[PDB]
């Protein structure tokens, strides 16, 4: 999930390290706020899509 | 000629020399009862690993029947650059409108 | 050529061989005073059930000469595709302007 499709690593992370924590401040913080308890997180058929 | 009620048949190039537009039609004209009795060898979901081969390739025979209407695709980002040292390298954002005129 | 001040006349084919068009000044010309001497065999409320049976079937005869006019009826609504294994079933909303010129 790299910009660069050249420069692919095993382990390496080519995010920032606050690229992680701003993800856990969105959906924990921000989003229970905005759906008031009426959301959902769905497994993907990719196969479908 | 693929046929879509039998899993064993379903191919990637007997799907790929077809085009994308009568592949549409071709899956809803299909029977909508199966024939089970010839199933494909790598499980019925492997039926599903090999279509999925099979758009993907007639994207890119689309693609070339619209290769004289857009323009050539640049790269999208930087790092990728012939002579980089003396001048550096560029990425487009890919967000004009590609068309010949 | 049913006459609709008596009501033992009104068929469905009497209706439906009528046009659309026709229909209307057919029924705006009919006389006020109602004649009670050959009632319907199904009663007065079976007259009124043998007169629907006409128009609606001229719904799809109508749906005939406007038929070069649309496009086919795709499906609108779920659990209507053939290879359901692979892809799923659509339903269009039909919000767009269904107009063949």
């Amino acid at each position: 999930t790299q910009a660069r499709a050249a420069d692919a690593a095993d382990d390496r992370p080519h995010r920032p390290a606050d690229w992680t924590v701003h993800h856990k401040i969105y959906y924990y913080v921000l989003v229970p706020a905005f759906s008031r308890g009426r959301c959902c997180t769905a497994g993907v058929r990719f196969d479908r899509v | 000629a693929p046929q879509f009620h039998r899993p064993s048949t379903i191919t990637a190039d007997n799907v790929r020399a077809l085009g994308m537009r009568g592949l549409v039609l071709a899956t809803n004209n299909a029977q909508f009862i199966m024939d089970n009795s010839y199933p494909h060898p790598h499980g019925t979901q492997g039926a599903v690993r090999e279509f999925l081969r099979g758009q993907a390739a007639a994207l890119t025979d689309l693609g070339v029947t619209h290769a004289n209407n857009t323009f050539a695709p640049q790269p999208m980002f930087a790092g990728d650059a012939a002579a980089e040292w003396l001048r550096p390298s560029f990425g487009l954002k890919r967000t004009y409108s590609p068309f010949v005129v």
